């Protein structure tokens, strides 16, 4: 069978910039090779055929190189919609195989990481839980350290983050940390305060409310 | 007196070449690479080889020296040997016909291609024609073009709907009428064999020199241009590329053992006519040696031959030659080797000695084919027979064109399919091992030894002794087992057969076999006296 | 267009057996071999096999020999795919994609179906409105959410005003945890349109087949 490789899993690349994609095939594929470009949450769109033959449908900007076992796929102008990740899959042998997929993170300048805090509604304080949230949005990059204090003393148990993808509008990453905790452990405090540390200020970000009705 | 002893070869290098020239036919140049590179590719030297020597050259061999020692017919040879299985030479009778019925037709079809090849455009280069459809996309033409289930090739849909016109035909239900064309090629063709059998071994050993030594030089010229044509190694690759884990297969031997039986052909009385008229002083043993060993080179160099163009062809496409190279038979030569020498620089000449080729690969093994019966019936019937040669060749090949009749028509080629699978393969191997049975255990392979000892002067070795007496008819009774035990689902053309066609071809498997029984029935009924003494009168050979 | 519609997703327990559809439209059905690929979770595409509409002309991986079956209809114009001996790494995405014969390209693509292989029972999401404070400082622009706690599996589907607007909408991942997903979503909308107009959240579980609606409150 056909081993398609692609030994880069992650490629760094920024708006404007030139950036190409390898492939490696197994074998000697003459010009057989097929691009897709898989954007998160949707099914693998066709881009090159043919080692160098754009599909209909396909802006300029993507192009396609290559002949033998080593191929590349090349984009000129980079857009923040371009947010992707590009296959690469062989047409000649059975089975078909793909390539590992490369995801293309896109590189920007900081962003300061706005946090809100949200206290625990009543709907869920009627079930018998109560969950502090605390929204990290619109930042770069996705490196980044939360801390939390419920009373001025650091949480740690309780405490989830979800980090998303990068954003395909302004290509800014965007993280959620929450801190789920019981009705009668949220009905002994008041102040609540969630802090966020990023490289984008050596201060780190603090928010607080209090129960108190706010 | 009179006429009294038989004729003999106007030379050694004649007979030579002309049973070089039986040996080596279509399956030569298209079944056995096709059967190696499937087969573990270049691996599958190592089985086809064992099973040459220990299988395919001790019949050979065998079939080659009784030949020589007896100078009877097919029929003949048994009278002296055992009377018994006198049939067999009959059984023999009926398989040619089934062979000579489907046979020429396929030359008839090389022949067509030939006649349409005169012209400086070839007709399957483009689709503005008479025959193609809407769904005919041929290059030079717009780019960016894209397949689909639909579509057919310029080649394909010439194949297709002119020189065979199988769309004119439902399948094997209804299949009628003829295409003339094709009766009027096939009409030529024995014709021509007809001015080249008539006189019998010295025409023959004649007209054999061309029939036997071009193919050759056609295969030289293809090989050459194969080999200068770009991306060629593909195919090699793919075709010398060792599977050694398709050798564990049990089935792969089995292709093996039957591959080199059927492009050996032993046993078929055909070697046997052919060895009747030579010098009882001469060898055979050398000859049958180097002789197997051509028809055997011969495929391996025509497997490059083949999967050079093919390499190029998928190197045009894109690669896996696999696929250009899935459907094997006419398909591969008449549509996808055609399509792929039309693509080429003055592509009348390798058309015209590629189809000349095929047609002088096919001429030379018919003329042997209905030499082995023409000779059989002469010697079974000789005085009776003999007032005039050309009569009973006229009949028997005029015999052959009605009985090529039926696969003239439209569909005809899926009969041509359905008789080269279902009715011959079996049955000669069945006589073929009934054969090789009664000459190692009823003549007895001492007194063949003895035979040989008298005929070179020396007794043959162990090695063939032990290969007749035991290797040799377990060789074909595996083929024989296996075949049966898996008798062949088989398809052309996007179209499967019926149930019931196995059936079908059984009778054709039966209506040849029939004969053997009944004769066995016919003479120990007649034969006077008890079974044992009948019997051991039927055992024991001709007294004078 | 030409479009591939695939049918929804799907919860099956170990053992049993699954059959996905997919509606061809916008082509001539009968053109192109159909295709279908498959996706794990953080995995590459794994092509399963081909399929002749014409005349069921299945061509399967090696991999998949006995795994998947394909099958075919033309009088509607629809291409299935069953699934026998089912476990956790079956557990992926699947797409039935158009191609041609030559070359072999996966043009159209369907828009997926999400199977889910696990014994676990189907548990409806609770949803809680995540509303800033009353002590919050209001500024150019209000951070909202809703919270989606206690699911299975990630089937899940979180609106905003019918999809309108929704061009500043964070939505964060699930995350798995003692059998059960929990999610949040949060949108970052201006102060001249709250708490003045309508602003509602819609959490859809189309494998417990519920929708719970939740407006936001100050
Ligand atoms: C190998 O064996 C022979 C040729 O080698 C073929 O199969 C064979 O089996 C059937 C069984 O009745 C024969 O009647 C037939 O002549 C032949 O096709 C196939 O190619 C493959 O089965
Ligand atoms: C040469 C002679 C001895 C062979 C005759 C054997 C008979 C029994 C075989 C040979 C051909 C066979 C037939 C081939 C064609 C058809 C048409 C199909 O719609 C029904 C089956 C049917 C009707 C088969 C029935 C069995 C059959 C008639
Ligand atoms: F059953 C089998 C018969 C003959 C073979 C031969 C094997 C070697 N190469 C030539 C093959 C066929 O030769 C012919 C050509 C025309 C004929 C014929 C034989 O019989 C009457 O009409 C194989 C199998
Ligand atoms: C092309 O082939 C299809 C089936 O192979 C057939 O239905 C169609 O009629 C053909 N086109 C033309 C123009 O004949
Ligand atoms: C490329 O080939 C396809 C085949 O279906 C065709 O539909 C398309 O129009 C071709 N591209 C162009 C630019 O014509
Ligand atoms: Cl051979
Ligand atoms: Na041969």
């Amino acid at each position: 069978d056909i081993v398609m490789t692609q030994s880069h899993k992650f490629m760094s690349t920024s708006v404007g910039d030139r950036v190409s994609i390898t492939c490696k095939a197994s074998q000697d594929v003459s010009t057989a090779v097929a691009w897709y470009q898989q954007k998160p949450g949707q099914s693998p769109k066709l881009l090159i055929y043919s080692a160098s033959y754009r599909y209909t449908g396909v802006p300029d900007r993507f192009t396609g190189s290559g002949s033998g076992t080593d191929f590349t796929f090349t984009i000129s102008s980079v857009q923040a919609e371009d947010l992707a990740v590009y296959y690469c899959q062989q047409h000649y042998s059975i089975p078909r195989t793909f390539g590992g997929g490369t995801k293309l993170e896109i590189k920007r300048a900081d962003a300061a990481p706005t946090v809100s805090i949200f206290p625990p509604s009543s709907e869920q304080l009627t079930s018998g839980g109560a969950s502090v949230v605390c929204f990290l949005n619109n930042f770069y990059p996705k490196d980044i350290n939360v801390k939390w204090k419920i009373d001025g003393s650091e949480r740690q148990n309780g405490v989830l983050n979800s980090w998303t993808d990068q954003d395909s509008k302004d290509s800014t990453y965007s993280m959620s940390s929450t801190l789920t905790l019981t009705k009668d452990e949220y009905e002994r405090h008041n102040s609540y305060t969630c802090e966020a540390t990023h490289k984008t200020s050596t201060s780190p970000i603090v928010k607080s409310f209090n129960r108190n009705e706010c | 007196g009179s006429q009294g002893e038989r004729e003999t070869w106007g030379k050694k290098v004649d007979f030579l070449l002309s049973v070089i020239g039986y040996a080596v036919d279509l399956g030569n140049v298209w079944r056995f690479p096709y059967i190696c590179a499937q087969n573990g590719g270049g691996a599958f030297l190592l089985p086809y080889t064992i099973m040459a020597i220990f299988g395919g050259i001790p019949l050979f061999y065998m079939e080659l020296a009784l030949g020589q020692y007896h100078r009877n017919g097919c029929i003949s040879i048994w009278r002296k040997i055992c009377p018994i299985f006198k049939g067999i030479g009959y059984a023999i009778c009926i398989i040619a016909f089934y062979i000579a019925s489907y046979y020429n037709t396929i030359m008839a079809w090389a022949l067509y291609y030939l006649i349409s090849s005169f012209t400086d455009q070839l007709p399957w280069t483009s689709c503005k024609n008479s025959w193609n459809t809407g769904n005919c996309t041929n290059y030079f033409s717009e780019d960016n073009i894209t397949w689909t289930l639909h579509s057919t090739s310029p080649a394909e849909e010439f194949y297709t709907r002119h020189v065979l016109q199988i769309h004119r035909s439902k399948g094997l239900q209804d299949l009628g009428g003829i295409s003339w064309q094709l009766a009027l090629c096939i009409m030529l063709i024995f014709t021509v064999i007809y001015f080249s059998i008539w006189k019998g071994v010295k025409t023959s050993g004649k007209v054999v020199w061309v029939t036997a030594t071009f193919p050759y030089i056609a295969l030289s010229v293809l090989l050459v241009r194969g080999a200068t044509l770009p991306g060629a190694w593909r195919g090699v690759l793919f075709y010398l590329k060792p599977n050694w884990q398709k050798l564990l297969e049990t089935g792969v031997w089995i292709d093996a053992a039957a591959q080199i039986f059927f492009s050996l052909g032993p046993g078929f009385g055909v070697l046997l006519a052919f060895a009747s008229y030579n010098k009882f002083n001469n060898n055979c043993y050398q000859d049958a040696l180097v002789t197997s060993v051509v028809n055997c080179m011969t495929s391996f160099v025509s497997g490059f031959v083949i999967f050079t163009v093919l390499g190029y062809m998928a190197e045009m496409r894109n690669e896996d030659v696999s696929e250009v190279a899935k459907d094997a038979g006419p398909s591969l030569l008449f549509i996808t080797y055609a399509e792929a020498i039309a693509n080429m620089p003055a592509s009348t000449f390798f058309a015209i000695i590629f189809f000349l080729m095929l047609i002088t690969l096919g001429l030379d093994s018919s003329f042997a084919g209905l030499e082995g019966v023409i000779t059989a019936v002469l010697d079974e019937f000789p005085h009776v027979w003999a007032k005039r040669r050309e009569r009973f060749v006229l009949a028997v090949v005029i015999t052959c064109f009605f009985g090529s009749l039926v696969t003239l028509t439209f569909g005809g080629a899926y009969v041509v399919k359905l008789l080269e699978e279902y009715a011959t393969g079996p049955a000669v191997l069945t006589v073929a091992l009934i054969e090789a049975v009664a000459v190692s255990w009823f003549y007895g392979i001492t007194q063949f030894c003895r035979d040989v000892k008298e005929m070179l002067g020396f007794s043959p070795g162990w090695f063939w002794r032990i290969c007749w007496v035991a290797i040799s008819p377990l060789f074909l009774l595996f083929i024989i087992a296996s075949f049966l035990m898996s008798p062949p689902q088989l398809r052309l053309f996007q179209y499967n057969y019926p149930y019931w066609s196995i059936i079908l071809g059984y009778a054709i498997g039966t209506s040849s076999f029939i004969c053997i029984p009944t004769y066995i029935a016919y003479r120990l009924i007649i034969t006077p006296g008890t079974f044992k003494e009948r019997i051991i009168k039927s055992i024991t050979p001709e007294t004078p | 267009e030409v479009q591939l519609q695939q049918s929804g997703p799907e919860l099956v327990k170990p053992g049993a057996s699954v059959k996905i559809s997919c509606k061809a439209s916008g082509y001539t059905f009968t053109d192109y071999y159909m295709n279908w690929v498959k996706q794990s979770h953080g995995k590459s595409l794994e092509w399963i096999g081909n399929i002749n509409p014409n005349n069921g002309g299945t061509s399967y991986n090696q991999k998949f020999k006995g795994k998947a079956t394909l099958t075919v209809d033309k009088s509607s114009t629809t291409a299935y795919m069953e699934l026998r001996s089912l476990t956790s790494e079956d557990s992926a995405v699947y797409y039935c994609t158009r191609s041609p014969v030559r070359p072999y390209y996966f043009d159209y693509w369907g828009q997926g179906t999400t199977l889910t292989v696990s014994s676990a029972k189907t548990t409806p999401p609770s949803v809680y409105p995540l509303a800033p404070g009353c002590g919050d400082t209001t500024g150019s622009s209000v951070t909202l959410g809703c919270l989606v706690k206690g699911y299975f599996p990630e089937s899940v589907t979180v609106t905003w005003n019918s999809g309108s607007l929704s061009s500043s909408v964070h939505t964060f991942p699930a995350l798995l945890q003692s059998g059960l997903y929990t999610m949040s979503s949060s949108v970052t909308v201006p102060s001249s349109t709250w708490p003045s107009q309508t602003v509602t959240c819609s959490v859809a579980h189309p494998a417990s087949s519920t929708t719970v609606d939740k407006k936001l409150e100050p």
